[PDB]
């Protein structure tokens, strides 16, 4: 008979990446938001140059909307093994009471488990989807400022 | 750093100063060269050869 | 919040006078030093330009 190992998304390496918390009331919230402030700092000018003023720039991001499941289906021939109205007094039937147990036991043993992988995927799912390639990348910061 | 037998700073000021600023570096100078080349010359006799 | 924001603009235009000079600096060096290629030989015939 085999076991099953169970991966935590807290203990991996990559948990570093993301800030998580827990929000009960995530269900009802509409479009989210989170707002942004940056002051540009400013150099003085000589001579010719025109004489330049301090910039400040507002900016606010919007929430992405995802979601995760799965299925977690039993047997109705043991789901009436289960709740007692088909189990009748024996000594052969007790004994698939506990098989029908142990296999809903080891059945949501790995449904529940898989919303850490689910979370461990998902991560890398939409991390590959902000970062730009690198070669279009380290040509790009080098004439920053000038674009105009 | 130490360079020959001086004893000399080394700076780089793109981090500290003149960024995030609008204004270019006055380090990254502008080289100027100016080419020449013939049109339409053509050889003598004794220069035309495989 | 008016004074406030007077305050963090004067933090930031005071900040100025001390980049700028930083910048004035490299400004003004970079027009007395002259290429090192059209120097080095210049220093080996030294008193010899009569």
């Amino acid at each position: 008979c085999s076991t099953l190992s169970l991966v935590r998304f807290l203990e991996l390496g990559l948990s570093v990446a993301c800030v998580c918390t827990k929000f009960p009331e995530l269900s009802y919230v509409a479009e989210g938001t989170i707002q942004f402030e940056v002051q540009q700092p400013m150099i003085a000018r000589d001579g010719p140059h025109p004489a330049d003023q301090p910039v400040h720039n507002y900016m606010i991001k919007r929430l992405d909307r995802r979601s995760l499941n799965a299925a977690f289906s039993i047997a109705v021939e043991a789901l009436g093994l289960i709740s007692g109205e088909n189990l009748d007094g024996t000594h052969i039937s007790s004994a698939m009471r506990l098989r029908a147990i142990q296999q809903l036991a080891r059945n949501v043993q790995a449904v529940l488990d898989s919303f850490e992988r689910g979370t461990a995927d998902q991560m890398l799912r939409v991390l590959m989807e902000k970062a730009p390639p690198l070669s279009l990348l380290a040509p790009f910061t080098l004439y920053e400022g000038r674009l105009a | 750093v130490v360079v020959g037998d001086r004893l000399v700073f080394l700076e780089a000021l793109e981090k500290r100063v003149y960024q995030a600023t609008q204004v270019p570096y006055p380090l990254v100078g502008n080289l100027d060269v100016t080419f020449v080349m013939p049109l339409g010359v053509f050889k003598p006799a004794a220069d035309r050869y495989a």
